[PDB]
Order: structure tokens, then C-alpha cells, then sequence
């Protein structure tokens, strides 16, 4: 199938462009990290402007109407209320800087296990089976581009944990056993492709008096036509 | 069968600063706002607190699409999912464990808590459907679609990926469910009769009440 | 609102309706779509004791 | 907490007079100037209304179709705009749908897609 | 520090309940084959199979 999915990979592509040049959004996570640091900024600016007990909020002004005795104590007002200021902006920076520390861990962590490898871990990678991913960069951050996948069509087949032949009981190397109604079959877990049990395709394990839901068929032994 | 317990949310605790600076005070107040934005900021911080513990509840538990369902005949190759599966006869379905959990673990100064999005009753919903899925269509449900599958034969796969080849289930599949339901009631004993069982959600409720008993009192 | 030539152009009058009230509590005349705490809800006394 | 009146020894809870937030739901001005307001934690008292556990929200029509929520209010109280006017409803957690679970038998996909 | 354990929740929902570990003591001591998860009063309960 690798011409479909050349098509389907490179149709998935165009919607990613088609979705980011038009979706706004769709970008809202880096957008939001810049407005929370533009707020704190305009806030730590605003706040230059509350006199805070003080007979103005200008120093300037303070210092050019009164004498030291007392403008010392309308000063005072002002620093104490403005390196409440800092302090609390510096806080806030330090906490803020925390989750985006934590992120860039994730982020990462992401490119190393993600980008430079392949994922094990569910959803990890985007939802579906991971394949590989393509890192892009971004104002203040990563995109990643995470290529899954994801099983579109399915359908209801009979099925068994185990085959009887001669009483013996047989079970899938890989895969199960299915049945379409009137042949059984073996076949991979992730994708439709019955094949002919045969001997090369199970093993054997215990009988039949054991198993569970075991069911009788035949099991194709390729030697002896060679025989 | 082992039982991890993690904090996911906290109360979301929403304080006035204006009201608890100066409750009903004209004069208070007016001298307040020469402190500028400080008041506005300190509700601007805790609304981002309360925003976020929706958001972290929706990431833990809102993972699937779809809304799973078992089926009526509950027959899962002799493993008895009876006691983590809802009770339709109680007035919020919940399961028999979970409401072991809940029963054990626990105003005018302008301090105020704001309810989740999600009631109790919609988390039900969906540990209902992850466990529905789980049960009923293994993982493929977290990758894709919900593909039914045997119950015996998902764990059988469940074993291969532990190193264990699957006849070894088939051939103890009696063993391996009587193992997993005694577990299972192991289990309730244990929560049913240790209150320490659930320290950690406990010990957070914990500090968000003194943290606000301490904000209280020190309007003293 | 003052424009670049320091006219002022247009206003919100926050005590109008609570869509003026959120415009002056977010200091802009364009609204995001979204739920914003604006005021708080008191009961007056109506007598004195 | 209390007085005893000095008057008449009798003794009279004090309850402060009724509070709480305000917040107002609205769609974008791009598209909408109509809200709806909730009053948080009060009763539809003091204050086209619909109480819901959060508080009382005025201007929002209440539906009983459920959808993907939009406008979170709480308490599993969303709102939005639709035909158009703000509505609030119980939001879905998702569309129901059963697994046709079985002891013989098993759904295999036949086709993917890569996303 | 809530949001941490939020987000470990998160994870162990999609690797250890949606999926299979492979990750050792990652959902609990022993080869991982199962989990079902539990709700709680502000928190999750996992059950590790
Ligand atoms: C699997 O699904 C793909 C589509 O996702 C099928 O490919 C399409 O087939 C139709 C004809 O039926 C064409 O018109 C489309 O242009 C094809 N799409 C692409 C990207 O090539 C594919 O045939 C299906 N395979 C099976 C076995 O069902
Ligand atoms: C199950 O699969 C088998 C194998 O493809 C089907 O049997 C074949 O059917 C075709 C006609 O479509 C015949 O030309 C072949 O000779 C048959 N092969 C054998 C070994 O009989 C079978 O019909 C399928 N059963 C169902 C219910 O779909
Ligand atoms: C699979 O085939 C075997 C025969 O190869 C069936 O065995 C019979 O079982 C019944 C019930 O115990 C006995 O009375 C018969 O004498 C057995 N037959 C023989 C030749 O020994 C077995 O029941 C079949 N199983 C399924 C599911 O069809
Ligand atoms: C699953 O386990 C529960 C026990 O937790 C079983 O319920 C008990 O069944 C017996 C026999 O009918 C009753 O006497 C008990 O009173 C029931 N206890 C409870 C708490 O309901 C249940 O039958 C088992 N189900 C399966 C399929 O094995
Ligand atoms: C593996 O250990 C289990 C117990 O964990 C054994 O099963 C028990 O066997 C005794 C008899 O010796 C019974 O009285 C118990 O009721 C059984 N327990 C259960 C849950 O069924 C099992 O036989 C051992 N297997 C091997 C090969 O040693
Ligand atoms: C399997 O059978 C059930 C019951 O008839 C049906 O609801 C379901 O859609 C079928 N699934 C597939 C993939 O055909
Ligand atoms: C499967 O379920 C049916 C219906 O209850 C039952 O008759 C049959 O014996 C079961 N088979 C197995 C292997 O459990
Ligand atoms: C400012 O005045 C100039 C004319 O000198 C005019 O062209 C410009 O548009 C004015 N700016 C605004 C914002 O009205
Ligand atoms: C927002 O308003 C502009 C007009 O200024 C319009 O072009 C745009 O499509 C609107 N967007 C939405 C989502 O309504
Ligand atoms: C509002 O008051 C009525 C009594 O007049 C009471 O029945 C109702 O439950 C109250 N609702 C709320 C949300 O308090
Ligand atoms: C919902 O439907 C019931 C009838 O089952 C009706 O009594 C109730 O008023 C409806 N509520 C709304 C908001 O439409």
C-alpha cells in the first residue's frame, strides 16, 4: 500500500497547512504564554502610578515640594509599596517560569523519544499508533507533527483462542484466529490478512480437553506434499 | 492488584479582596485602591487557579470520545469486574469501590469555593466508559475505534507482552480469574477498614483547609 | 478611548449593562468569548436598627 | 456572631446580607453584544432564569438538549449561541456508544488511515 | 504541585489503562498487564493488574 499512503501522509500535510493558516487557535497555547508575560509587565508598569499612601506617585514631585524630614517619609510610602511590586512580579515570574520549565522538559522529552525515535507510549504521540513525528519550531516554543496510525474500516469476524487438530491444541505465533463464517483463518491483530493455518503459522501447547472455547479445524502441514 | 492513589484537583477557592480587606467599607475601600492593581491581581491569580483545576480534571479523565457501555451478560471468561463496575441501583452509579472511596475522604469574609464542571456524577460517567472500553475492546479503543474482543483472548495478548507465551493463560485461565477476583475483594477490605488507605487525597483537602482557617483567622 | 491624535473616539459607560462591565474590567472594547468575573452582588440594607 | 438584644434579652443570629460573584457569558463582540449573567452561589431570589447549582443565570434559555460544552458555567452547566440566543444545557461527555462485546467474537480492521 | 500529579495521572490513564506499560514499577511493582481506573473525592484511584 505504500502508494496510498504516500497520498494519505501527504494530504494529511496539507491539512495541517490548511488548518494553521486559517484557525487562529489553533496556536492559543504559545499566544497565551506571551499574553500572561505582556500582563505581568503592564502590570508591574501600572503600578509605578499608585501613590500607595503617598502624597504623589511621582518621586520627582515629592522631592521638589518638600524638605528631607519629610519627604523622606512620602518616599518610604513609595518604596515600600513599589518593591512589594517587584516582589510580587518576580514571584509570579518564578512560578510562571516553573510550568514553562516543566513544558520544555516535556517538550524535550517529546524530541528525544518521539522525533529522534519511535513511541511505545500511548498517547504520548498523538492519538493512534505512533509511526514518527517532525519537529517545526515556533515564537517561544515547538510544534510537533506527529504522524499515527489509526485503523479506519473493521469488521465482525467468529473467533477462538486456539485450534484442535489431532487433539493437540494450537495457538497463533502472532496474531489470531478468525473466522468468516466458513473457513477459519490466522491473522495479524492490526490489520486484516487472513492466511492459512498451517503448522508454520502456530504452535502447540497443551490439548484440547483444556482450553477454553477451543474449536476443531485443520491444520495445514506443508511438508507432507513434499514428502 | 495494587492500588495507587494521586491528587488531580483542589477546591476551587475564590477569594474577594476587596470584601475581605474591607468588608462593606466605604472608607477602607478608598484608601485600598491607592494600592492599585494589587487587589485586582490577587483575584486575577487564584481565577487562574480555579481555571486550571477543571482543566486538569478534563485531561485525566476526559480521554475518551465516546461514552462505553458493558453489555448486560457480563461474561468475561470468569473475571468478575461486578465490584469497579457502576451500580445501577444507586442514586449517582458509582461502583462499590468507588463508593467505599468517597465515604472516606472529607464563609462571609468573602471567601467563596466554586463547584467543578464536572460533578461527581460525569467523572462516574467516565471511568465508566474508560473501564467499559477497557474491558470490552482492550487498547484499541484508546488508539481508534472500540473493536470487541473476547475478554480471555485480550489477556492473552496482555500476557505476550509481559514475556509470557499465551498458552500459559488458556491452560490456568480458571486459576488467573480466581487469582484476579480474590484480588479484587482484597482489595475492598483494605479500604473499607484503613482510613490511612487514602491519606494522600486526604492530606490535600487537609491543607486547603488550613490554609484557609489561616486566612480566616487572620482577620483577628 | 484616545486615538493616535489624543481624541477621544469612543467609551464605555460600566455601569450600563454587564456587557460594559466586562469591557471596562478587561480594559478593552472587544470581548473574547468566554465567562468573566466582573463585580460582586450584594444586598443593601434597606432600614437602620 | 450574635447579639443579645439590650432591650429584650432575647439572642439574634447575625447572617450577613446575601453576596456573591458576577459573571457575565458572552459569545465574541465579533459576532454577539448579548449576555447572559450569572450570579454565583445566591439563590433566584434576591436578585427567562434558570437555577443551577453554580448560582442563577439570567438571559440564558434553558434546553434540555445536551451538547459539547462551549462556555463552561459548573456544576456540568455549559452555555453557547445557537438558534440566535445564549442557551445553557447540561453538556455531553460524548455521543453513547455500546461495544458489541461477545465471548467469540472479534472486530479486526480492514483498511487505516495515516492522520 | 497538583498540576504535576494531575499530569502523572494523566499520563498513567493513557499508557497504563488505555495501553500497556512497558515501564517498570510504572503501574505499580510486577509485569503490568491491566488497569482500571476509580474516581475519588479530588483525585483518581488506579487499580493495577
Ligand atoms: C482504504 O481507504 C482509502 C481511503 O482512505 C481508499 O482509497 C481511496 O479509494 C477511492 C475509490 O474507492 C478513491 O476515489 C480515492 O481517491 C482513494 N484515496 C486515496 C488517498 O488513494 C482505499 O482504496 C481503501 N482500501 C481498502 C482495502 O478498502
Ligand atoms: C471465506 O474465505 C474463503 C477463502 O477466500 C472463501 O472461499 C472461496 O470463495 C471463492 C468465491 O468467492 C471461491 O472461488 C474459492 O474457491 C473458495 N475457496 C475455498 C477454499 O472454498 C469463502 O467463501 C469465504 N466464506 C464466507 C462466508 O465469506
Ligand atoms: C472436536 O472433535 C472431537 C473429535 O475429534 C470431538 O470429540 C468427541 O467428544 C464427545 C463428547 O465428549 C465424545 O462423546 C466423542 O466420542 C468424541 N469423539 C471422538 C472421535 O472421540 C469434540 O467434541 C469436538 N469439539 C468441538 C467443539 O466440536
Ligand atoms: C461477583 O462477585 C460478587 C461478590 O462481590 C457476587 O455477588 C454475591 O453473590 C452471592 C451468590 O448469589 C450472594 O449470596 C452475595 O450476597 C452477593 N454479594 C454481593 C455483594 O452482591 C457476584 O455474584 C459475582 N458475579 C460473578 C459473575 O461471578
Ligand atoms: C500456583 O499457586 C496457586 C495458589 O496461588 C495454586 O492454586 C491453589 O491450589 C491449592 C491446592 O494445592 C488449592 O487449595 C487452592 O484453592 C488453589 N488456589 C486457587 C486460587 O485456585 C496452584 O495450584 C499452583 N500451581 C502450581 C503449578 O503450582
Ligand atoms: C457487529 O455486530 C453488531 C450486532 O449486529 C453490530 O451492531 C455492529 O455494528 C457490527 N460491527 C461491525 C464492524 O460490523
Ligand atoms: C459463549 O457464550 C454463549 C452464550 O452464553 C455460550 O452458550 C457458549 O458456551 C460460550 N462459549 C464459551 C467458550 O464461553
Ligand atoms: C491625525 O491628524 C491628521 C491630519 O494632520 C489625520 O490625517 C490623521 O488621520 C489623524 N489621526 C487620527 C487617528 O485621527
Ligand atoms: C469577525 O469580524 C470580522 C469583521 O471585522 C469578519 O470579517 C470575521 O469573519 C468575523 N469572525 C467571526 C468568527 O465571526
Ligand atoms: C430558593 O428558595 C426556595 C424557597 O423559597 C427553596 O425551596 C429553594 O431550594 C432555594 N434554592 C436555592 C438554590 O437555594
Ligand atoms: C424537558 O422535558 C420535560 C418533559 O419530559 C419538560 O417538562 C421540561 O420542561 C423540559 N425542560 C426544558 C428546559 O425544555
Amino acid at each position: 500500500n505504500q502508494k496510498l499512503i504516500a497520498n494519505q501522509f501527504n494530504s494529511a500535510i496539507g491539512k495541517i497547512q490548511d488548518s494553521l493558516s486559517s484557525t487562529a487557535s489553533a496556536l492559543g497555547k504559545l499566544q497565551d504564554v506571551v499574553n500572561q508575560n505582556a500582563q505581568a509587565l503592564n502590570t508591574l508598569v501600572k503600578q509605578l502610578s499608585s501613590n500607595f499612601g503617598a502624597i504623589s506617585s511621582v518621586l520627582n514631585d515629592i522631592l521638589s515640594r518638600l524638605d528631607p524630614p519629610e519627604a523622606e517619609v512620602q518616599i518610604d510610602r513609595l518604596i515600600t509599596g513599589r518593591l512589594q511590586s517587584l516582589q510580587t512580579y518576580v514571584t509570579q515570574q518564578l512560578i510562571r517560569a516553573a510550568e514553562i520549565r516543566a513544558s520544555a522538559n516535556l517538550a524535550a522529552t517529546k524530541m528525544s523519544e518521539c522525533v529522534l525515535g519511535q513511541s511505545k507510549r500511548v498517547d504520548f504521540c498523538g492519538k493512534g499508533y505512533h509511526l514518527m513525528s517532525f519537529p517545526q519550531s515556533a515564537p517561544h516554543g515547538v510544534v510537533f507533527l506527529h504522524v499515527t496510525y489509526v485503523p479506519a474500516q473493521e469488521k465482525n469476524f467468529t473467533t477462538a483462542p486456539a485450534i484442535c487438530h489431532d487433539g493437540k491444541a494450537h495457538f497463533p505465533r502472532e496474531g489470531v484466529f478468525v473466522s468468516n463464517g466458513t473457513h477459519w483463518f490466522v491473522t495479524q491483530r492490526n490489520f486484516y490478512e487472513p492466511q492459512i493455518i498451517t503448522t508454520d503459522n502456530t504452535f502447540v501447547s497443551g490439548n484440547c480437553d483444556v482450553v477454553i472455547g477451543i474449536v476443531n479445524n485443520t491444520v495445514y502441514d506443508p511438508l507432507q506434499p513434499e514428502l | 492488584v495494587t492500588t495507587e492513589i494521586l491528587p488531580v484537583s483542589m477546591t476551587k477557592t475564590s477569594v474577594d479582596c476587596t470584601m475581605y480587606i474591607c468588608g462593606d467599607s466605604t472608607e477602607c475601600s478608598n484608601l485600598l485602591l491607592q494600592y492599585g492593581s494589587f487587589c485586582t491581581q490577587l483575584n486575577r491569580a487564584l481565577t487562574g487557579i480555579a481555571v486550571e483545576q477543571d482543566k486538569n480534571t478534563q485531561e485525566v479523565f476526559a480521554q475518551v470520545k465516546q461514552i462505553y457501555k458493558t453489555p448486560p451478560i457480563k461474561d468475561f471468561g470468569g473475571f468478575n469486574f461486578s465490584q469497579i463496575l457502576p451500580d445501577p441501583s444507586k442514586p449517582s452509579k458509582r461502583s462499590f469501590i468507588e463508593d467505599l472511596l468517597f465515604n472516606k475522604v472529607t464563609k462571609f469574609n468573602g471567601l467563596t469555593v466554586l463547584p467543578p464542571l464536572l460533578t461527581d456524577e460525569m467523572i462516574a460517567q467516565y471511568t465508566s466508559a474508560l473501564l467499559a472500553g477497557t474491558i470490552t475492546s482492550g487498547w484499541t479503543f484508546g488508539a481508534g475505534a472500540a473493536l470487541q474482543i473476547p475478554f480471555a483472548m485480550q489477556m492473552a495478548y496482555r500476557f505476550n507482552g509481559i514475556g509470557v507465551t499465551q498458552n500459559v493463560l488458556y491452560e490456568n485461565q480458571k486459576l488467573i480469574a480466581n487469582q484476579f477476583n480474590s484480588a479484587i475483594g482484597k482489595i475492598q477490605d483494605s479500604l473499607s477498614s484503613t482510613a490511612s488507605a487514602l491519606g494522600k487525597l486526604q492530606d490535600v483537602v487537609n491543607q486547603n483547609a488550613q490554609a484557609l482557617n489561616t486566612l480566616v483567622k487572620q482577620l483577628s | 478611548k484616545y486615538n493616535e491624535n489624543g481624541t477621544i473616539t469612543d467609551a464605555v459607560d460600566c455601569a450600563l449593562d454587564p456587557l460594559s462591565e466586562t469591557k471596562c474590567t478587561l480594559k478593552s472594547f472587544t470581548v473574547e468569548k468566554g465567562i468573566y468575573q466582573t463585580s460582586n452582588f450584594r444586598v443593601q440594607p434597606t432600614e437602620s436598627i | 456572631d450574635a447579639v443579645r438584644d439590650p432591650q429584650t434579652l432575647e439572642i439574634l443570629d447575625i447572617t450577613p446580607c446575601s453576596f456573591g460573584g458576577v459573571s457575565v457569558i458572552t459569545p465574541g463582540t465579533n459576532t454577539s453584544n448579548q449576555v447572559a449573567v450569572l450570579y454565583q452561589d445566591v439563590n433566584c431570589t434576591e436578585v427567562n432564569v434558570f437555577q443551577t447549582r453554580a448560582g442563577c443565570l439570567i438571559g440564558a434559555e434553558h434546553v434540555n438538549n445536551s451538547y459539547e460544552c462551549d462556555i463552561p458555567i459548573g456544576a456540568g452547566i455549559c452555555a453557547s449561541y445557537q438558534t440566535q440566543s445564549i442557551i445553557a444545557y447540561t453538556m455531553s461527555l460524548g455521543a453513547e456508544n455500546s461495544v458489541a462485546y461477545s465471548n467469540n467474537s472479534i472486530a479486526i480492521p480492514t483498511n487505516f488511515t495515516i492522520s
